[PDB]
């Protein structure tokens, strides 16, 4: 029923056109859509620590770990097929994680068709 | 003796230490006056980052010497 436009063949693109900013996520507990942590855990997805200077997020996933004891969260934006920057609440340090493949399979999320963003 | 630090915001705080204090033992002083949790320090002497589980005069920290707080960055 649809019909090709009248605008297909000739529509004038912008010469210098800003690469539209890759897609994201957002915190569910605020408007912050960078510096986001996807729990391994249970798949919250929350903002990164608030530092004591007040730079960092708003201190969403820290403050799910100390409710919940979920131990690993892995920041989206830095997921790529060989790897992924993973935090353990824990041990207090950036960890890695053999099975992070089927641990992000798990929330269906293809750990090689992720670009590092 | 005395040391100083330089706080995150350029302010000058003292504090009063041995030689043989721990790092981590300076960083409890420092929560005492600035309130920032020890784990949340980074200190910095004359460029080096200073570790735990060594003491003031590993460094060759003296009296009067000047340190640098700054954040200690982590993820999560
Ligand atoms: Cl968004
Ligand atoms: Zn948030």
């Amino acid at each position: 029923v649809r019909q090709v436009s009248k605008h297909a063949f000739s529509l004038k693109q912008l010469d210098n056109p800003a690469r539209i900013p890759p897609c994201g996520w957002k915190c569910s507990k605020c408007d912050m859509r960078e510096n986001l942590w996807l729990n391994l855990t249970d798949g919250s997805i929350l903002c990164g620590r608030r530092y004591f200077d007040g730079s960092g997020g708003n201190n969403h996933a820290v403050e799910h770990y100390r409710e919940t004891g979920y131990p690993l969260a892995v920041k989206l934006g830095t997921i790529t097929p060989d790897g992924a920057d993973v935090y353990s609440y824990d041990e207090d340090d950036m960890v890695l994680d053999p099975s992070l493949a089927e641990h992000l399979s798990h929330f269906g999320i293809d750990m090689l068709k992720m670009q590092k963003t | 003796m005395q040391i100083f630090v330089k706080t995150l915001t350029g302010k000058t705080i003292t504090l009063e230490v041995e030689p043989s204090d721990t790092i981590e033992n300076v960083k409890a002083k420092i929560q005492d006056k600035e309130g920032i949790p020890p784990d949340q320090q980074r200190l910095i002497f004359a460029g080096k980052q200073l570790e735990d589980g060594r003491t003031l005069s590993d460094y060759n920290i003296q009296k009067e010497s000047t340190l640098h707080l700054v954040l200690r960055l982590r993820g999560g």
